[PDB]
């Protein structure tokens, strides 16, 4: 995205590195205090916007913890089946780019399209295909298109196939290998006392998952 | 004569080319408003001249190979690629190809 | 109709490099399930042209502090030593007959690296004189095995002539005598023109790309004649041109493809990549080709 | 239950050593590559002919805005002001009065589109189907000021979709 | 589909068939409809020379037959 | 094979009225498909559909060539489509 | 008279060159850049229509913002704009670029991009759709189409 770096290096190796944050602070948790509940939901689609459902079933349980009130049975299965739609929708974003960067840049059309297919059934879903604000904090907005489930499933039995051309295409490459190989090597004991989460602590070894 | 008109004549292809993109866009008006020094930059240059001489010492092997002392002939192109290969290993095991 | 030769032999290599940019994107976007430019001209062939014209009338953003003579003088040598390159080629008939023919291509690319350190030096940027750093630096380690290439392959031939690579690969083509030799070629040529995985790095722009594209499409036509080598029927040269035209395209669609396939490496990946897996082969594949016509008795003739 | 990605520990006989050699010194995996690039090449692009075709969407859409009117003609919106309470960009700006028959209908309607999130809130807080937002989307603008709607412009626009507005509302009603 | 490729392709391998072509027929043209002689290691450039001198109409190409011994 | 693809894009050329034809709408809309002609348009809109196509692809509109008061030669776009006829493009439905 | 028709027709064959490649550096701020990349992507491919992927500032005719413009990021949205080089437009993306959007009533935040740079095109939405950015670049198109430089030139 958008990001300052000011770095000190002794020729090629990097000696220091300080990133400056703050180009895209727009004062978000002081706005949400002049919200209700419901007007203050979409800003966390806003939040993180590569997964953007994700970020509002969090809030909705947050709301709902504090409510004392829980979520119906097919509401909490629809959460989970689109949280991992958007867990999808991520990761495909976040190694493509990430190659993309390194230079590889042909996963990125070949997983987009994908992407693409899981915009459609956001909108489907919802009506919007980033900013959906589908999970409330009592449940979700409303029930399924009558059609959506047959598509989904038809979507997601032809996917490990774009995987494998991921895999095919990054996975056993030797400049994929030595460009990303023993780089950024972080310790169990740092990765927990940084603060690191999700794969940064499971790339170490430490086993967790929330 | 032939060379010498076809250079000047890629140049000047080049030179016209290069009047017309950028004196077209200039007849229409418009708004129109250090020290580090890597030395590893200067070995590899190094490096690459003493190479070049090393195979301005080799071209010659293509008409050296007519000269009905074979022997000698192979033996000193032989000797030549051994004293690069010296050269090579003497700059990679005192750490002279590290960055 | 000497001056109609130069003509005939430069314009038609401009409108092959316009085209190549076409020729790039659409098979960039077949490879990626998309489609090339198909809006532009019946199937996006008016590309290049509405390309051009934009170019050429785009506003120069010249440095307004930089040395302006260099800054004029860059493109020049560039586009001068990308057309100048092209006259020793037999195809099958060199416009220009030099002796030593593969000598002064090998001059002519060693002279190409001036453009690129008097830009970055023109640049007035302490970062872009980094890179034009990086990218001679790389140029003259790559430009090495060229050479060293290049006369272990012409030592099976007897001399510098280009036209006699022709008769050398009358019957066979030369890169079953030496593929190895063939692959560290076709490398180091990537590495040379700044293609991926080495692509580490408005008039004057799109002279430099001019100069860039007309130096892929020359070092593939001097892959395709060094090592895949046509039969030339001296009653019909057509049928040799068109072998020859066949195999350069191929070759050059063969660096599209190895673009739109791989990741680029780093700066210090690619100089031990050459100053550690080329060179000590090339040197070794050296004393090999060397040695091997005096063992077999296979010395070519001319002398 | 845990899964390990990378604990594999390649073989140290010969014929292992020597096809990992085989495959430094040949480059199979980067030929590997270049075969599957070479087998995308070859098959149907994903792209559509746009403007000529145009992607799928659905009832649900959320697109422009538009105020709609009951089949005698009489517009729905009473002004409750539950779409400007629940608005969360605050871009709705209402003022009413009562009318020359006495009934309560607004004098002024804004919708700023350049403040709008577009969440489809005011439609769903609506009581009698006034305000909706449709299927357009294509309704960009060459200045500012042409997306500061107003009364007019919003009750033109339900005139101008009320067909595609009304077909899309039924398809979808019966899932509010 | 992939086809769509070719056309440009196409034009391209024209302007390619361009200089070599033109320079075989250029030496067919300035030389009576034979190759261009090659010239090195100056034998032949003193052959290119009597056969010049020998023409009588200063061209090396005109070639003089059994018909020019008398 | 070659023979079966060559016999399509001749009948290709066929379908759109000749060469003339066939050259207007491969300037007007890149695209020289043929389907079977869906709906007009009272603005001089034609709607056309080909269920073999892939989703994206089996539904498509050639344009009027004059549109209320401006020439729609060349300068077209995706506002012009009428309301209904909106809804059947945009597959939000599948009925014209 | 010829010396009108002369520049009418060079006019339009300058318009089109110009509208036929349009070469954009897009400031991907926030979330509207996903769609952006999505236009990019192989259903829509904007490189079809000579619309490049991301070419370079000093290189690009049309500036993309699509994302929120924070109080700390102007400066910098300025000079890139004022490296630009001539002709130049800018297309405002999302709510966001256009007048605030769901940040208008913030401290770190310009409402609108448009205080700071000239704006050509205003495409709505949060985000607008791939296929809205598209519309609005060839609006864009249309509107250097009906352009006249020449003509500006030659009747004064
Ligand atoms: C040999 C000497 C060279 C010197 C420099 C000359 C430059 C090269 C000359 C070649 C120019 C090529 C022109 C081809 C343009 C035709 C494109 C045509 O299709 O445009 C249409 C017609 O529009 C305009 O009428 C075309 C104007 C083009 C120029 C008009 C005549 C200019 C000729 C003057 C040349 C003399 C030059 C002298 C000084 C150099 C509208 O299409 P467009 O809107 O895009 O796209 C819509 C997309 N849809 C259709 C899919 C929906
Ligand atoms: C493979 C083929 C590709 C082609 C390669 C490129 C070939 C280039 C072809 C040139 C096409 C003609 C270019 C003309 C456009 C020049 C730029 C332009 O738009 O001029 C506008 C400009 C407007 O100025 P103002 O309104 O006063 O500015 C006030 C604001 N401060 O008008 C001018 O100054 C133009 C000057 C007169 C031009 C008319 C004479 C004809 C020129 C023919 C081309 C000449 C060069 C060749
Ligand atoms: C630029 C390159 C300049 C020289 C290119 C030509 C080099 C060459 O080898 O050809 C010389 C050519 C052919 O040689 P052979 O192959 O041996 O065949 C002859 C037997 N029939 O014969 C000649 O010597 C004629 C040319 C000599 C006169 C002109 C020499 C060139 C002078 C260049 C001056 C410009 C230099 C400016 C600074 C350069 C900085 C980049
Ligand atoms: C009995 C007498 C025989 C005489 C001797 C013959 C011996 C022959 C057997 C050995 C020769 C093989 C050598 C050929 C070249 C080897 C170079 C090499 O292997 O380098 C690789 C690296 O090479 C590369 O990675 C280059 C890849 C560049 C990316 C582009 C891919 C190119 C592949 C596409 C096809 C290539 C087409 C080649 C032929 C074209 C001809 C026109 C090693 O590097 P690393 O794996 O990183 O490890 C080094 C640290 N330990
Ligand atoms: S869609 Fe949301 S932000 Fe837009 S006017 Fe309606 S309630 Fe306000
Ligand atoms: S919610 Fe409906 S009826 Fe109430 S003010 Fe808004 S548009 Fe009018
Ligand atoms: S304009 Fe809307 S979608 Fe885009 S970044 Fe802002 S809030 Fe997100």
């Amino acid at each position: 995205g958008v990001l300052r770096l000011v770095m000190e290096l002794s020729g090629e190796m990097v000696r220091k590195c300080d990133p400056h944050i703050g180009l895209l602070h727009r004062g978000t948790e002081k706005l949400i205090e002049y919200k209700t509940y419901l007007q203050a939901l979409p800003y966390f689609d806003r939040l993180d916007y590569v997964s953007m459902m994700c970020n509002e079933q969090a809030y909705s349980l947050a709301v709902e913890k504090l409510l004392n009130i829980q979520p119906p049975p097919r509401a909490q299965w629809i959460r989970v089946l689109f949280g991992e739609i958007t867990r999808l929708l991520n990761h495909i974003m976040a190694v493509t780019t990430h190659a993309l960067d390194i230079g590889a840049m042909t996963p990125f059309f070949w997983m987009f399209e994908e992407r693409e297919k899981m915009f459609e059934f956001y909108e489907r879903v919802s009506g919007a295909r980033m900013h959906a604000a589908y999970i409330r904090p009592g449940g979700v907005h409303q029930d399924l298109p009558l059609g959506l489930l047959d598509d989904i499933y038809e979507f997601s039995k032809n996917f490990s196939f774009r995987i494998d051309e991921l895999e095919e295409m990054l996975t056993n490459n030797r400049i994929w290998r030595n460009r990303t190989v023993d780089i950024g090597v972080v310790t169990a004991e740092d990765a927990l006392n940084y603060g690191f989460s999700g794969v940064m602590l499971r790339g170490s070894g430490i086993q967790w998952d929330l | 004569m032939n060379i010498m008109l076809t250079l000047l004549t890629n140049v000047t292809l080049a030179s016209l080319l290069v009047l017309i993109a950028f004196w077209l866009p200039q007849l229409n008006a418009y708004s129109e408003k250090r020290l580090p020094f890597s030395m590893k930059f200067f070995l590899v240059a190094i490096t690459f001249l003493l190479f070049d001489l090393e195979i301005a010492l080799l071209l010659p092997l293509p008409w050296a190979s007519q000269t009905n002392n074979l022997k000698t002939m192979l033996t000193m192109a032989l000797f030549l690629l051994i004293l690069l290969a010296a050269s090579l290993a003497y700059e990679w095991t005192q750490k002279g190809l590290e960055w | 109709m000497f001056m109609i030769n130069i003509l005939s032999l430069i314009i038609p290599i401009l409108l092959a490099v316009a085209f190549l940019t076409l020729v790039e994107r659409k098979v960039l976007g077949y490879m990626q399930l998309r489609k090339g430019p198909n809006v532009v001209g019946p199937y996006g062939l008016l590309q290049p042209i509405a390309d051009a014209l934009k170019l050429f009338t785009k506003e120069p953003l010249r440095p307004a502090t930089s040395s302006i003579s260099m800054f004029i003088i860059a493109p020049i040598l560039a586009l001068s030593l990308a057309l100048t390159m092209w006259v020793p080629l037999p195809m099958p008939y060199p416009l220009i007959n030099m002796n030593l023919g593969v000598l002064f291509m090998l001059a002519m690319s060693s002279l190409a690296v001036y453009s690129i350190l008097w830009s970055g030096w023109a640049s007035n940027s302490k970062y872009a004189l980094i890179g034009a750093l990086r990218a001679v630096a790389q140029t003259i380690s790559y430009e090495v095995t060229l050479a060293i290439i290049l006369l272990s392959v012409l030592l099976m031939n007897g001399s510098y002539t280009l036209s006699t690579l022709i008769t050398t690969q009358e019957h066979i083509w030369m890169i079953f005598t030496s593929w190895p030799l063939a692959m560290m070629w076709f490398i180091s040529t990537l590495a040379e023109t700044n293609r991926a995985p080495f692509d580490l790095t408005a008039g004057p722009f799109a002279m430099f790309f001019m100069a860039e594209y007309a130096n892929i499409i020359m070092m593939n036509a001097f892959t395709a004649i060094l090592f895949l080598g046509a039969s030339h029927d001296p009653h019909t040269p057509e049928l040799y041109t068109i072998n020859f035209v066949l195999k350069t395209l191929a070759l050059t669609i063969t660096f599209l493809w190895i673009r739109a396939s791989y990741p680029r490496f780093r700066y210090d990946q690619l100089m031990h990549l050459l100053w550690k897996s080329f060179l000590p082969l090339t040197l070794a594949l050296c004393m090999w080709h060397i040695s091997l016509p005096i063992m077999t008795a296979s010395i070519p003739p001319q002398s | 239950t845990y899964k390990f990605v990378n604990m594999r520990e390649p073989s140290m006989d010969m014929k292992s050593v020597t096809d990992r050699a085989a495959q430094t010194l040949l480059w199979t995996e980067l030929v590997r590559g270049l075969g599957m690039t070479l087998s995308y090449l070859f098959r149907e692009p994903a792209t559509i002919n746009y403007p000529f075709e145009k992607g799928p969407l659905s009832p649900r859409f959320r697109g422009e805005h538009a105020l709609r009117r009951y089949p005698s003609g009489e517009e729905r919106c009473i002004a409750c002001k539950l779409c400007e309470a629940v608005c969360p960009a605050q871009a709705i700006t209402i003022e009413a009065e009562p009318r020359a028959d006495g009934s309560r209908r607004t004098t002024r309607y804004d919708i700023d589109m350049t403040k709008c999130i577009y969440c489809g809130f005011c439609q769903e807080a609506c009581p009698v189907d006034a305000i909706v937002e449709g299927p357009n989307f294509e309704f960009s603008t060459e200045t500012h000021e042409e997306l500061l709607y107003n009364k007019e412009k919003l009750l033109n626009n339900g005139d101008k979709w009320e067909a595609e507005i009304a077909a899309n509302i039924q398809a979808d009603y019966l899932y509010r | 589909m992939w086809f769509e490729i070719l056309p440009g392709i196409a034009v391209m391998a024209a302007c390619l068939f361009i200089p070599g072509m033109a320079t075989a027929h250029i030496h067919k043209f300035t030389n009576g409809g034979k190759e261009k002689r090659v010239a090195h290691f100056s034998y032949q450039w003193n052959l290119m020379e009597r056969d010049r001198r020998i023409s009588g109409v200063n061209r090396y190409h005109v070639t003089k037959g059994l018909e020019n011994i008398d | 094979e070659l023979v079966q693809v060559l016999r399509r894009g001749l009948q290709q050329v066929s379908g759109h009225g000749g060469l003339r034809g066939y050259l207007r709408v491969l300037f007007r809309a890149n695209d020289v498909r043929v389907g079977t002609l869906v709906g007009e348009d009272k603005y001089g809109n034609k709607y056309y559909e080909d269920n073999k196509q892939f989703f994206g692809r089996h539904r498509w509109v050639i344009y009027t060539t004059e549109m209320n008061g401006r020439d729609t030669f060349w300068d077209v776009d995706g506002s012009m489509v009428p309301p209904e006829w909106h809804r059947w493009l945009h597959c939000m439905t599948d009925d014209p | 008279s010829r010396g009108e028709y002369v520049v009418a027709k060079l006019d339009d064959l300058v318009n089109w060159a110009r509208r036929s490649s349009l070469w954009p550096m897009t400031f991907g701020l926030a979330c509207c850049a996903v769609e952006m990349m999505h236009m990019a992507a192989p259903r829509y491919d904007m490189d079809r229509f000579g619309v490049v992927f991301r070419a370079s500032p000093r290189q690009s005719d049309v500036m993309i913002v699509a994302g929120t413009l924070t109080n700390k990021m102007a400066p910098a949205l300025r000079k890139v704009y004022d490296q630009m080089p001539e002709p130049r437009y800018v297309v405002s993306m999302g709510s966001c670029a256009n007048g605030g959007g769901y940040y208008h009533y913030s401290y770190s935040v310009v409402r609108g991009c448009d205080r700071i740079v000239p704006v050509d095109i205003y495409v709505p939405g949060c985000p607008p759709t791939a296929e809205a950015l598209l519309y609005g670049i060839l609006q864009l198109q249309r509107k250097i189409k009906r352009e006249k430089r020449l003509r500006i030139w030659y009747r004064r």
